[PDB]
């Protein structure tokens, strides 16, 4: 039974003022491309940055699911400290997410460079940050994915059976 | 006794995921926003996409949360220059007899540009 964490970062979720929406979409993407058995945890958290430090560490340690997935908290406004907790509680950075989702991201919309993106790994876990627009979690999961599987199993994780209709792993 | 519920929603590539993920978040945020219990309030649900995405259906994603019970039709929506691309255009029919003024219409992503303003030319 794999395992896979989804975390929303928004006081405006995590108070209850609206539905978080943007972390459902990354539930729906992953009940597709994924033909395996996964279980989902999923909290949603505010923008505070020793916050987000603890969820993540949790799930990717006490937890231990091995991809775990932030939305929100990304852009150049004050508020937004999800990256930088990000470099706290990795020992690594995968530098490749935040680059390619960047630009593949930018030929749509132009207001991409303004973000602050990045991915790492808690020992055996993968990290990856995603924005707060679900029309660009998709476009920003379907570009790295592909590599998911192939990395968790790098880190000697779960196998993760892809669904040939909806992506395309690589190995 | 029926009413209209408008919807509209972009994505940013024309992949059968985006297409799917963009359908169920808008069906899904246009009967919350109404209170729509149950599917047996829907009499059908109709769907437009543009002349760029082709991927996918709006109904298959339509039957992945168990609208098998709903009627379901889809068309494109005309290819008018400089519109706004790549948009799923959603009029779901409800049995209801909710006033005109009352209900919700969900206008999310880049298509809430095409919202209709309250005050707009009025010829």
């Amino acid at each position: 039974k794999a395992k896979i964490g989804i975390v929303t970062v928004s006081d405006r979720a995590s108070a209850g003022i609206t539905a978080d929406i943007s972390g459902k979409a990354i539930i729906l993407a992953l009940n597709l491309y994924l033909t395996s058995e996964w279980e989902p945890i999923y909290q949603v958290i505010p923008d505070e940055q020793k916050v987000i430090e603890t969820t993540l560490v949790k799930m990717a340690d006490i937890q231990d699911c091995c991809l775990i997935v932030t939305t929100g908290g990304t852009g150049p406004a004050k508020r937004d400290v999800t990256p930088e907790a990000t470099e706290a509680v990795c020992d690594r950075m995968m530098p490749g997410f935040g680059e390619l989702m960047r630009a593949e991201s930018l030929k749509e919309v132009p207001t991409a460079i303004l973000s602050r993106q990045t991915a790492g790994l808690r020992g055996d876990s993968l990290i990856v940050n995603l924005p707060g627009d679900p029309a660009s979690i998709s476009d920003c999961l379907l570009a790295v994915f592909p590599a998911i599987p192939y990395c968790i199993d790098l880190m000697e994780g779960p196998y993760l059976e892809c669904n040939e209709a909806m992506i395309k792993p690589f190995r | 006794m029926v009413r209209g519920i408008r919807g509209a929603i972009t994505v940013n590539s024309d992949t059968p995921t985006s297409i799917i993920i963009a359908t169920i978040l808008l069906l899904e945020k246009m009967l919350e926003a109404n209170g729509i219990q149950s599917y047996e309030e829907l009499a059908a649900v109709i769907f437009t996409v543009t002349e760029d995405l082709t991927s996918a259906f709006p109904a298959e994603a339509a039957r992945q949360i168990g609208m098998h019970r709903v009627p379901l039709l889809s068309a494109r929506e005309v290819p008018v220059p400089g519109s706004l691309p790549r948009v799923i255009r959603v009029l779901a029919l409800w049995n209801t007899d909710t006033p005109q003024d009352r209900v919700r219409h969900v206008y999310l992503s880049e298509a809430v540009r095409l919202r209709p303003d309250l005050e707009s030319a009025q010829l």
